[PDB]
């Protein structure tokens, strides 16, 4: 199924999932697809931040479920 | 004078040049001043339009105080506009501020180019307004709060275009190949970053000239390192070369109006986890302006279980009438509608905070076409902060107004929770952009106000310039004070109840301030807030507080960027216990011989004048009065030396020396060292295939000619020749004046400039990852310390908002001189000094925003909350816009001997300055631990696997005398607390992770 992921500098990414596959694998794909180490991807969905151990159902994703990848921000 | 960069620096990172230009022409008319207005006036205002115009013909009651951080006691009976317009007035002296006395005409109206509608002008009013503005190409915005509740309207009318939806660098990229088809495969490795629908740019594409156009071309994605263009059959065939720049294209388009939306809105979600929520609050909002309609323009009373009940009917009514705005099947959430009855009249500095840094940036894009709208409604609730009923009870006795500012507070909380809030004491760690913000939610909060709390804000910095911007507790007439003190000033002018209660001081924040902040200090606190702009010292505080189990409020920005975390004690990980991604760093052999891009010689000129101005003096000054320098150095040694030489029999005696040496680092640097990699790696070198050498990564460079009406081969030998004069402490001839172009031309003029001779031996490495990186000569060629008693090279200090100084025009210069080698677009000293200077762009807008959201992350600490999924951390983007929160992460917990433990939080505490020998065994005696090893900080005390001699000399001492013994020297003095790290081996005899331990003495 198809899921997206979404970038605070806007970028969507579509990745291709199966609602078993785990949060270590879909930052694997996403490392594949943008090259981000997945030791420095936090990915949140509804509410909740992704841990590795877990699995996607585990978070309820579905097809068509939008993630999103954010940062913490240093200066203020 | 187009565009202040000393006031709108940072701000200029975030917006552009031209979309200052288009908002420096923009009048704006904000209608209402109460919280929400002001809010929003206040960030627009710094952000600097034409004008701002003002509408609250109103009478300044007490309660307006709640959020309104510019109305103070005395005023209660003017109008909220003429109170505030003065005050406003003096935050940026180049936007007017003027007062609008009533609304009936149309010559004003049809004059201003935004109009924001706030809480105080009615949904009917508010329909009537925008209908005129949509038709009439005025953008419009509204935003109404509610206690914890609140919406955001934008309408920008038919016709809108944006410029750039996101305000990303544009992406760019080398190119490997062109098919005839229009694949772009990138070169072996970059990433290309498109996205599908982008587009694309050419330049150095040889052999499809016609391509370098300045054409755009829409970008289909292929992989990661690929894209295609379609046929470029037409243009030619590939051969070599080529660079990729996206172009942001305009996009125009079309906003329906209130009067439409309110019956098929279009959403933006402030919180995913609660989408269902919009489409409920939509219905509700409508509501509770119905119930006014009918209820004489009053909203719902305080908790109030009638009008709840009415309000419960009036969004029925509205869901029959519309099946399709909750959804077919969809009931009404009666406990949320409820909530907004009850909250109603409810006035939270944390979300008007939220609303108008959010606002008054969809205002800021209305003005530009920078950054993409809100494309239509967004509601927003913080519900979860809310303390349990259960100690602090919400009812109608409990939440009722009694004569005070705070009681639009009163009206969501309760009189015990306001109180005990009162009663905290905290601490804010730095008084910059959040610094500000927060201690005007806590003036307005009443926080710290009442016999037993109390604030403590400590900041070395004192107030620059370039902060007014964001920072809008400082006046111009402020800056060179500290800015800590000029805060906690500045606040009880806003709320009276803070005097002689916050605690301003000047003091920065890590090891060497531990005297000041011992544990009596830290142990006093209930919870503590960063504000803070760099990591080390957010790591510093994170320890403190896990040390001392304390609730830290942790915030940060960039640009429109913004986030926030939430760290409890025994409940969640910490600040340390994540790390963000580290600064990309650049290949040594890319710095050194290969740069191509202006970031790569910055880096380089940013280097070499630390050499040229900074290292050199001290190497030569540590030579000269150290005794065992040059031993030292042998046990960064050929260089090292190299620069003690030069620098002592390269002395200038006047300040034509200085000119004469820079106009031949000049010829150094930019000409012959050119020359010598062309002789290393001639220009038509190929390796494997056929291909250049001088390919991909690798420019071909060409040396430079002097000319002194080029500006950057003048401002090398300007800059150059006055630090020079600085280090050798040597009367400048600019130090007085403007730089005299006839004065340096007739003495380069009459320079002998030697010719370059190739060194046939010298050989630069190409990678990294490739091998390799007359000394005697160097040293006794050192003329003696004894012949240069008394004398000392002047070191610089790099510093980058001093204008005057000739460092960023040095840097400036001397990148641009080798992007001239190397092919590189030259960069302007704004440009060089951002990434120079690695300054972070900061705007108010999202600074109020993130500030305001930490205040509700607030609420639920005061009520100690102990479900971790109460708690938000907050991520935003208000360039998209996008707001989005995670829930924080658990502690991870361990466990030992069947034993569970929290990681992060849990420590053995142990009493007195114990004996080593009792250590040991109390571990055995207790905890079925034996000690592996026992250290305090980076030096070992005991280990397992030490000798008898040593075991017998250090078992029999307390703690505070084996650290005198394996410390060369140390006695702690002041300290009171200890923390040491053990490794043990569990009952079974395996290793096992453990809690750290405290002494304390
Ligand atoms: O009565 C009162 C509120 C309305 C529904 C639930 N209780």
């Amino acid at each position: 199924m198809q899921i997206f992921v979404k970038t605070l500098t806007g970028k969507t990414i579509t990745l291709e999932v199966e609602s078993s596959d785990t949060i270590d694998n879909v930052k694997s794909k996403i490392q594949d697809k943008e090259g981000i180490p997945p030791d420095q991807q936090r990915l949140i969905f509804a509410g909740k931040q992704l841990e590795d151990g877990r699995t996607l159902s585990d978070y309820n994703i579905q097809k068509e479920s939008t993630l999103h990848l954010v940062l913490r921000l240093r200066g203020g | 004078g187009e565009i202040d960069e000393s006031l709108y620096s940072r701000q200029l990172y975030v917006l552009g040049k031209e979309a200052m230009l288009k908002m420096q022409t923009s009048n704006v008319l904000i209608l209402g001043l109460k919280g929400l207005g002001v809010e929003i006036a206040k960030n627009v205002v710094l952000a600097g339009v034409k004008s701002m115009t003002v509408f609250d013909p109103e009478p300044v009651q007490l309660a307006d105080l709640s959020t309104q951080f510019f109305l103070t006691e005395k005023d209660i009976g003017q109008k909220r506009g003429d109170v505030t317009r003065a005050k406003l007035a003096e935050l940026n002296a180049y936007v007017p501020v003027n007062v609008l006395d009533s609304l009936d005409d149309v010559t004003q109206l049809s004059q201003f180019q935004v109009v924001v509608a706030t809480d105080t002008v009615s949904l009917e009013d508010k329909v009537k307004i925008n209908e005129f503005c949509h038709s009439s190409g005025i953008r419009f915005i509204s935003s109404e709060t509610r206690g914890l509740f609140g919406n955001t309207f934008v309408d920008l009318g038919d016709e809108f275009t944006v410029l750039d939806p996101t305000g990303e660098e544009p992406r760019t990229g080398m190119v490997s190949d062109i098919e005839p088809d229009g694949t772009v495969t990138m070169l072996d490795d970059n990433r290309h970053g498109l996205e599908d629908g982008n587009f694309v740019r050419f330049s150095e594409v040889e052999g499809l000239d016609k391509l370098n156009d300045g054409t755009l071309f829409k970008v289909e994605v292929l992989g990661p390192f690929a894209f295609r263009i379609g046929s470029v059959k037409e243009y030619g065939e590939y051969k070599k070369g080529g660079i990729f720049t996206e172009v942001k294209v305009p996009r125009k388009i079309s906003f329906k109006s209130l009067k439409q939306q309110l019956s098929n809105p279009e959403f933006v979600f402030s919180d995913f986890a609660k989408f269902d929520r919009a489409a409920q609050l939509h219905l509700g909002f409508q509501a509770l302006h119905q119930f006014a309609v009918r209820h004489n323009g009053e909203l719902p009373r305080t908790m109030n279980d009638e009008d709840a009940n009415e309000l419960i009917k009036l969004v029925t009514d509205l869901s029959v009438q519309q099946p399709e705005v909750l959804g077919e099947g969809v009931d009404v959430n009666e406990d949320l509608i409820k909530e907004l009855s009850y909250q109603a009249r409810g006035d939270i500095p944390g979300v008007v905070a939220f609303f108008g840094g959010l606002v008054a940036q969809e205002v800021l894009k209305a003005c530009s076409g920078k950054f993409t709208p809100l494309k239509q409604f967004m509601y927003f609730d913080s519900l979860e902060s809310l303390p349990d009923p259960k100690n602090f009870p919400r009812n109608e006795k409990t939440t009722q107004p009694v004569n005070s500012r705070y009681d639009n507070q009163i009206a969501v909380f309760g009189l015990d929770f306001q109180k005990k809030i009162a009663n905290s004491k905290v601490f804010l760690v730095g008084s910059g952009a959040i610094g500000c913000e927060m201690l005007k939610n806590w003036a307005l909060l009443g926080l710290g106000s009442g016999s037993d709390g109390y604030i403590v804000v400590t900041d070395n910095d004192s107030i620059e310039k370039s902060n007014l911007n964001r920072q809008f507790l400082f006046r111009p007439k402020d800056v060179g004070k500290n800015k800590s003190e000029v805060a906690a000033e500045a606040v009880c002018a806003m709320n009276p109840d803070l005097k002689g209660k916050i605690n301003a001081k000047i003091d920065k924040v890590g090891p060497e301030t531990e005297e000041i902040f011992n544990d009596s200090f830290w142990e006093s606190l209930d919870f503590v807030t960063n504000a803070l702009d760099n990591v080390d010292a957010r790591t510093y505080v994170d320890r403190r507080c896990v040390f001392y189990r304390k609730p830290l409020l942790e915030s940060g920005t960039l640009g429109t960027k913004g986030n926030t975390q939430v760290i409890i004690p025994r409940l969640t990980e910490s600040y340390s216990s994540s790390r963000d991604p580290p600064e990309k760093s650049i290949p040594l052999c890319t710095l050194r011989s290969f740069p191509n891009k202006i970031d790569h010689t910055i880096a380089w000129a940013k280097s070499l004048f630390q050499g040229y101005f900074t290292d050199s003096a001290e190497n030569v000054n540590m030579y000269l009065t150290q005794p065992n320098f040059v031993e030292q150095t042998l046990k960064d040694v050929k260089g090292v030396l190299e620069s003690i030489s030069d620098s002592l029999s390269s002395k200038p005696h006047n300040f034509e020396d200085c000119i004469k040496w820079a106009r031949l680092e000049f010829e150094k640097k930019f000409n012959h060292d050119i020359k010598q990699l062309l002789f290393n790696f001639p220009k038509d070198a190929k390796t494997s295939n056929g291909e250049p050498f001088w390919s991909g990564a690798k420019r071909a460079p060409t040396p430079l000619e002097f000319d002194i009406y080029n500006n950057d081969h003048f401002h090398f030998v300007v800059a150059g020749a006055s630090l020079r004069a600085y280090n050798y402490g040597i009367k400048s001839d600019d130090s007085n004046s403007k730089p005299n172009v006839d004065e340096y031309k007739s003495v380069i003029d009459h320079m002998i400039i030697p010719e370059f001779t190739p060194n046939a031996n010298l050989k630069i490495q190409v990678n990294d990852d490739d091998p390799d990186p007359e000394i005697d000569q160097l040293v006794s060629s050192l003329p003696d310390p004894s012949t240069l008693a008394g004398f000392k090279l002047e070191p610089v200090d790099f510093e980058k908002d001093d204008d005057t100084n000739h460092h960023i025009e040095f840097i400036t210069a001397c990148s641009n001189c080798r992007a001239q080698n190397y092919f590189i677009e030259t960069a302007d000293r704004q440009k060089t000094k951002f990434i120079a200077g690695r300054i972070i762009p900061a705007i108010a807008t999202t600074t109020s925003l993130v500030t305001g959201l930490v205040n509700l992350e607030l609420y639920k600490l005061i009520d100690n909350k102990t479900d971790i999924e109460q708690y938000k951390n907050g991520f935003v983007n208000l360039a998209l816009p996008f707001f989005g929160f995670s829930e924080p992460i658990a502690s991870p917990k361990g466990e030992y001997n069947n034993k569970k433990y929290d990681k992060i939080w849990d420590r053995f505490d142990i009493k007195g300055d114990i004996k080593l020998s009792d250590l040991i065994e109390h571990f055995e005696k207790d905890e079925g631990l034996e000690i592996t090893m026992l250290s305090y900080g980076v030096s070992l005390l005991y280990a397992s696997f030490f000798p008898p001699k040593k075991l017998k000399e250090r078992l029999n001492l307390p703690i505070t005398q084996l650290v005198k013994l394996v410390t060369k020297k140390d006695i702690p003095a002041h300290v009171s607390t200890m923390i040491l790290e053990i490794c043990a081996d569990d009952k079974e005899g395996e290793d096992v992770e453990v809690p750290f331990i405290t002494i304390h003495l």
